[PDB]
């Protein structure tokens, strides 16, 4: 949307350097 | 606590035992290439690094103080080595792209520290 709407932080599934 | 044996004998005699274990942990091989380029909250760190690492190092740092008389005592050396290992072990899975290039350093140095008498008793 135009402005943020209830987003906050998001882990988005992040497993240290075992993926990036 | 007490009842331990990680002093071996003298700081210089340690620089010696440290050499052979340097050949193992630091064999200038691909297994020791990514160890000096770990991760840290200062640069692309990983979620929660105070319970799985707290104070990580780079194989090049502990080496800059290993050849010298800074970390000749297995207590200090094994401390950074072990932590430098845990820095890439507590969350490196058991067969992914993180727990491998360092697992050969943990298995090759753990055999060279006994000789260093850090594991003497």
């Amino acid at each position: 949307s135009h402005l943020k709407s209830k987003k906050g932080q998001s882990t988005s599934r992040h497993k240290k350097l075992m993926f990036k | 606590g007490s009842h331990m044996r990680k002093k071996i004998f003298k700081p210089e005699e340690l620089r010696q035992a440290l050499m052979p274990t340097l050949e193992a942990l630091y064999r200038q091989d691909p297994e020791s290439l990514p160890f000096r380029q770990p991760v840290d909250p200062q640069l692309l760190g990983i979620p929660d690094y105070f319970d799985i690492v707290k104070n990580p190092m780079d194989l090049s740092t502990i080496k800059r103080k290993l050849d010298t008389g800074q970390y000749q005592e297995p207590w200090q050396y094994v401390d950074d080595v072990w932590l430098m290992f845990n820095n890439a072990w507590l969350y490196n899975r058991k067969t992914s792209r993180v727990y491998k290039f360092c697992s050969k350093l943990a298995e090759v140095f753990e055999q060279e520290i006994d000789p260093v008498m850090q594991s003497l008793g």
